[PDB]
DNA sequence: TCACAGGATGTATATATCTGACACGTGCCTGGAGACTAGGGAGTAATCCCCTTGGCGGTTAAAACGCGGGGGACAGCGCGTACGTGCGTTTAAGCGGTGCTAGAGCTGTCTACGACCAATTGAGGACATGCCCGGGCATGTT
DNA sequence: AACATGCCCGGGCATGTCCTCAATTGGTCGTAGACAGCTCTAGCACCGCTTAAACGCACGTACGCGCTGTCCCCCGCGTTTTAACCGCCAAGGGGATTACTCCCTAGTCTCCAGGCACGTGTCAGATATATACATCCTGTGA
């Protein structure tokens, strides 16, 4: 169905200097997740681990939370709600925390919460923020994307943006970033193809 | 009318050939000459009569003969034209 | 009113310019005919006419006659190499022919 | 009477201006008439075709001037051209 | 007695008939030949003496001209006599 | 049927500096939508997305609305109401928001309204105006045109002008612009043809 | 640019009537255009003189018919005349 | 129109040509009709003979050579065109008997 | 330029004579042929040029040649006209 | 070895060249000959290739036609070989 | 809509030797109706006179009738009812005898009847049979076809067969024939094209 | 789900000499439907017309019916019910006659019936049998296949056999035939590929 | 066997007799120049595109050059038939009227068609506008 | 990495409409043709007389046709050299096309003299007859 509104996608580093980072994975065939700085785009396999780093210039208050949401990149599709396709919605792959229809999951975190927004009808996944561990300048969240971008009756090949928001206890906005996502069978091949088209 | 082609006498054929510088003759010439003359004369007549019929006359005039001749590359002076 | 002077008189020609302009400008030859054209042609005809008559008159005196006859015109035309092209195929009444006898026919 | 223009007048006048003490027999005169008409038809015919070929409306001294060269041998052509030039030159000048 | 050698008269006749201007075919014969030919195309056709003379003079001219060319062909074959072949050759050369 | 009046097509930027803009699409034979600045003309496929940008020198009040209406360009036909043809008027292709017979639709927007004017008999589609996102410079509306210009019994090959009006909450005229529209199966081929004929 | 007159269309159509399966080279088509224009000029030129001599005011089927008989050999003339006669006859009835 | 006379050749063209070329002041409308029929008839005679000539050489197409042969193989046309030259016509394969070996 | 009459070469003269069915060609023919061909060319060109000059062109076209040929009693097809 | 006793080739050439349509003269030299003559009447004349083609076909046609008649004259003299005087005769008969 | 059945299209000359014939029309521009024996196909313009001849070896009884019906030629479309397109169905071109929606009409005959068959939903037009006029071997009926084959929402570029049935006063079959029909702007152009393709 | 049984696939011409036939369509890349005699296999696009001919040596009684059913060709999967995938099951493409979940439909025929077998859980589509006209040798039924073989959650790339059975008005078995079916985007490409593998 | 002188025949020049050429005068009939106005042709200037003219390199055929033998051609000789020439006789042509009818030639009057001009509708080719399948890319399994 | 398999834009083809030129239809006015009538000339037909030409028969030489021998032109084949032919590129001039302006021509009007046609008279040419010059035939010379 259609939403009454479109989430803002503008980058906003805020008081804490918020930003996103990603692992230096290669473009090999067998790669499960890889990121392109040139495209600001993540390429990943369905249900595989997708590390996203959170970077800040100063530590946010306790009770700060991190939310991930998907929207279609093309402006005419922006009001449609991104969701899993009917096949993957019916199949028995829920982890006991995520609703069957949600596209984005967070793995390894018991404090995760999944929202189907009563006003906008948007799906999103939220976790608490935690400051970086010893020997890292950043905090890493492991996402899983539960449909390929190509799934018919789902995203149906339309590109999506993952929007990441840093938020306070009430859900007010502390910072925002976004990156394009492709969920596909061969991330290394597809990343190289799109980076090559950048010269064409 | 018939046989007036014989009217073209053998000496007359001599005289014509004499004017053309001809000195000595084979009798075959007489019959061949009459053939050639007939063809030439017949073609001229046929044209002249055709003009006459076009004008819807009964009588051929010199002008019809002049035109009949002329077109075959035979401009004739002295009869009009 | 200015008293009439004929175009033949203006051009200094004997042949009648007005007639010629009529023979050009009507009787299916042309769309338009300019005034100099008849004059030019009349002179040409006059010149050629004179050439034939001049040659023929000599032939007439070579035959001690004061009156030109068809024979003389024939002789003139065939003795002049250029006329013999211009009128090459013409036939002339009572013209006769030139006294041409081939050398191989002569007695010896 | 029914009318037929002939050149006999002018033909004899030209003779008188060449061999004053001579005359023309009626048959020689008939010939000169056909001669004039023949040369007249040719030049008029050729001048007509020149204008046609060049897709243009007026017969002028030039078309005749050209026709004369095509019809006449060179020697006659040049004399004739000279005369035709003078007659027109004088006529326009007078 | 006298008696010309076979084939001398010609040179007189040649000059006489080259020199003179009268017609060489007789009037009545030629006239009837014209009518005899013309009737085949149209009966009751009628004539002008000027027209008949005009035909005659063209025919004599045609034959005389033909004979001269015929004569040259015979000379070219180095013969004294003209033959039908000489006529045919000359005509064929003129595309007749 | 015939209208009692002709809508004014005169450009009027008004107090807010209202102007239109369009995307830099190529001239590919069967491109979905493409615009010609040289002709001030849009070339688009039937029912496909037609992005129109709204540009302003200052932001209009809240409650402002944007209306689109079609008129025939040729003066003789200006009094006729531009509508869909009998075939596309009967076809079952309504989206649950637009009336069957309206030529112009807006996609994506749940707050759209469709007017059949009781006085002029004209058809028009309206949405609330929205300002650009912070860091953007214009607002994009996505129109769909629901008949080819060639439809017999409808536009019947007659060119149309889309008139865009900026309006207050009551329909009062705040600003006006217009562009010529061709709805056709092969927009890029047709666009190139018209731009070449501009040199002839 | 400029545009041209020729008979190539009609020549092509006639060829189909005599030989439906046979094509024609552009060069042969060139010949045929000269042939048509030549025969046209002869007939028109002759018919012109027939009218001139008889001092008549016009070219009619008659002058053409006569001219055809003067230009063509007899056999071709017969057939040509028959066709011309039918054409004028039919055209008059049509 | 041509469909009136049943002709393929265009009468009105012929009519305009007859009005020009300085042939005459005036025309009787049967004239171009009659002339068109004649030109068409002669055209057919040549093309028909030419197609046969093309078939003898086993070609589906007429070339100037075939017109040349076809014309000369009908002495009526040979006479009518007895002064014409045909571009790339070639000539007839006539050898005089006196030249052959014996 | 010059000496292009020598450009009408001997075997080319022979080939023409082969079209004429000629079986044997004497040594003197080639000169005589060249002379004849020159006269024919001179007459045709002179007339063609005259047509071109009359039109005040510098360029001789096929039509100029076709006309120059026509009036010499010879019509050419296949070059226009 | 083998070599022809003469003339069978000549008959073959007659066959071939009578069969074939193309130019038998050289393609370029004739064009220069046209310039060389034309300049005598006027300098700086310019030549359409089509015009020069027309001249070629006319000249070949003229010479071929002349050779036909030349051949007949030679046959009439019952000679195997053609001679200048054969050409001269055929021309003079044709009124050149 | 669809039909419960397909009319038989088989050629059946019956007791009377029934056959069809057509005029020897050319292939020129503006030709109203032209028939191809090679294709067994009639090419005609919208609303123009289409003469169809009826041939018989012996005369049927008085009260015999002649019926024309259109079916789609392609076997998967045979069950759809052939009818006019929505535009031509609405336009004011009824002659006072034909219903607005019927594809085939008969002109010049006051005894024409139009049937919308209650059981099969098929349209057809019927007239009395008449024997040939004195000196004629056949009887001519003038049909009109009231939509182009290309009309969208109508025949929509699908070929149709016209079926002609000779039948008694109760509608029982006496004889049957059929021919393909194309209704188009240029029957001569199209007929030549389809006949030329027969050699390719 | 899994069926309690596997339908018999054995060919049985029966009392009426029943056989199947197929059109001589080529292998143009995107040909809508094409058949391989070498593989006894049909290659066709989703929802497109699949003409199957019915051949008989004598006409079956009135009230005879023709039924089509699908089974998986691999013995490991023969007990699974061939059905549409969850996406195509939910989408709004029912023609007003077929249930949403059925793989096989018959187009054009108003007298079609769809059975979901209470005992075997097998889907099938049925129509009345119709004889050909006396000089035509076979009757053509036009099937549609409503999922690609590759549909995930449905056929999931597993090959299927279509089983065709002739029945009386009570459903007793009068004859049976079968053929393999691949439902795919490029039937001509795929047919050539599998026939080339027959030489490998 | 080949060419010139005297006589005869053909062509040119003079005298006698008769006809035609040529010269001079009067009345009739346009034909011709002088004159004026307006659509048009022709002329002059400007601009753009294609062809002609000019240049260079490589490869093949044409042509040029040389020798030998066959046939053609030329020269000379012999025999028979046909043509040419002379004389005499008969018929036709030419010449010179005599008579009659049709056609040609010319004039007048009336009708139809042609020519010329405008408007309306069709012929022909080019363009205006949409759907399929193919090509190729997009995206997944082994 | 290669093969498995779905989806969108492009080339082409499918199919409806426009613009430019030709044909058709109608009207108006003038000229030519068509049709009829009348007059005179020429043609056609017929008869008589005289001379030349043609026809027929007889007689002789040259020309034509046929045959043989001798010498040089030509053809045929091989080898070597030069330009033709072919392929590709560049610049300038000419020809073609379009617009604008003036003067030749055409068309229509008026008036006077010359030419044309017919009539009248004398001188020199034309023809016929007779004499001299040029060419041919017969006889004579080399």
């Amino acid at each position: 169905p259609l939403s009454s509104s479109v989430p803002s996608q503008k980058t906003y580093q805020g008081s804490y200097g918020f930003r996103l980072g990603f692992l230096h994975s290669g473009t090999a065939k067998s790669v499960t997740c890889t990121y392109s700085p040139a495209l600001n785009k993540m390429f990943c396999q369905l249900a595989k681990t997708c590390p996203v780093q959170l970077w800040v210039d100063s530590t946010p208050p306790p009770g700060t939370r991190v939310r991930a949401m998907a929207i279609y990149k093309q402006s005419q599709h922006m009001t449609e709600v991104v969701r899993r396709c009917p096949h993957h919605e019916r199949c028995s792959d829920s982890d006991g925390l995520a609703p069957p229809q949600h596209l984005i999951r967070v793995e390894g975190n018991l404090r995760v919460e999944y929202l189907d927004d009563r006003n906008t009808f948007r799906h999103s996944v939220v976790v608490p923020y935690e400051p970086p561990e010893v020997g890292s300048d950043c905090t890493t969240i492991h996402y899983n994307y539960m449909c390929n971008s190509s799934c018919m009756g789902g995203m149906n090949r339309r590109p999506i943006l993952t929007i990441i928001t840093l938020e306070d206890s009430s859900g007010n906005l502390l910072g925002r970033n976004s990156f394009e996502v492709r969920v596909c069978a061969c991330p290394g091949r597809d990343r190289r193809t799109e980076e090559e088209n950048l010269r064409k | 009318l018939r046989d007036n082609i014989q009217g073209i006498t053998k000496p007359a054929i001599r005289r014509l050939a004499r004017r053309g510088g001809v000195k000595r003759i084979s009798g075959l010439i007489y019959e061949e000459t009459r053939g050639v003359l007939k063809v030439f004369l017949e073609n001229v007549i046929r044209d002249a009569v055709t003009y006459t019929e076009h004008a819807k006359r009964k009588t051929v005039t010199a002008m019809d003969v002049v035109y009949a001749l002329k077109r075959q590359g035979r401009t004739l002076y002295g009869f009009g034209g | 009113r200015a008293k009439a002077k004929t175009r033949s008189s203006r051009a200094g020609l004997q042949f009648p310019v007005g007639r010629v302009h009529r023979l050009l400008r009507k009787g299916n030859y042309s769309e338009r005919v300019g005034a100099g054209a008849p004059v030019y042609l009349a002179a040409v005809l006059e010149y050629l006419t004179a050439e034939i008559l001049e040659l023929a008159g000599n032939a007439a005196r070579d035959n001690k006659k004061t009156r030109i006859i068809p024979r003389h015109l024939q002789l003139a035309i065939r003795n002049d190499e250029e006329l013999n092209k211009l009128l090459g195929r013409v036939t002339i009444a009572q013209g006769g022919v030139l006294p041409n006898i081939q050398a191989v026919l002569l007695p010896k | 009477r029914s009318r037929k223009e002939s050149y006999s007048i002018y033909v004899y006048k030209v003779l008188k201006q060449v061999h004053p003490d001579t005359g023309i027999s009626s048959k020689a005169m008939g010939i000169m008439n056909s001669f004039v008409n023949d040369i007249f038809e040719r030049i008029a015919g050729e001048a007509s075709r020149l204008a046609h070929y060049n897709k243009r409306s007026t017969i002028t001294s030039r078309e005749i001037q050209t026709a004369v060269r095509l019809l006449l041998p060179g020697e006659l052509a040049k004399h004739a051209v000279s005369e035709g030039t003078k007659a027109v030159t004088k006529y326009t000048s007078a | 007695p006298h008696r010309y050698r076979p084939g001398t008269v010609a040179l007189r006749e040649i000059r006489r008939y080259q020199k003179s201007t009268e017609l060489l075919i007789r009037k009545l014969p030629f006239q009837r030949l014209v009518r005899e030919i013309a009737q085949d195309f149209k009966t009751d056709l009628r004539f002008q003496s000027s027209a008949v003379m005009a035909l005659q003079e063209a025919c004599e001219a045609y034959l005389v001209g033909l004979f001269e060319d015929t004569n040259l062909c015979a000379i070219h074959a180095k013969r004294v006599t003209i033959m039908p072949k000489d006529i045919q050759l000359a005509r064929r050369i003129r595309g007749e």
